[PDB]
């Protein structure tokens, strides 16, 4: 019944009813519905929080990556939770906070298909559909937020 | 740098 990735969950901390998908590790309350498939190809815009485990520690913010892949986490939700409340764009964020060079270009990445991004960036990005944002995703080199837009 |  609903989109692929996407099952009805409850909270163990509250009893709050949510949608999780599964792939993006998008997470939300609205109900994600009311042969298609996949797109051959999206766009992408995304904002990257490496770690000191990821794969270069290092970016055009700081030489030496020295946060845990904890703290990383939590600016990731830390993020997430600011662009869902309204208080922040992702688009912003991304070009003041990801650690990767596409911050010059706002998060844009352009469009790709897949076996061209690392299988997990390549996996979430193909199972958004248009407009949406995903969880927390976990790659070599980071934890991605990432935004479809085509 | 998320490519292959």
């Amino acid at each position: 019944k609903l989109p692929p990735g996407w099952e009805k969950r409850m909270s163990r901390s509250s009893g709050r009813v949510y949608y999780f998908n599964h792939i993006t590790n998008a997470s939300q309350w609205e109900r994600p519905s009311g042969g298609q498939g996949e797109p051959a190809r999206v766009r992408c815009s995304h904002l990257l929080v490496k770690h000191s485990q990821s794969r270069r520690p290092s970016s055009w913010r700081q030489e030496q990556i020295t946060r845990t892949q904890e703290e990383a986490l939590e600016l990731i939700n830390g993020y997430i939770q600011k662009i869902k409340s309204g208080e922040e764009d992702f688009e912003s964020l991304a070009s003041q906070f990801s650690d990767c060079s596409s911050a010059k270009a706002r998060g844009d990445l352009g469009a790709f298909s897949r076996g061209q991004m690392q299988k997990p960036f390549e996996d979430a990005s193909f199972a958004l559909r248009t407009g949406e944002m995903s969880g927390p995703v976990f790659t070599d080199s980071g934890i991605h937020i990432i935004l479809r837009t085509e | 740098e998320x490519a292959r």
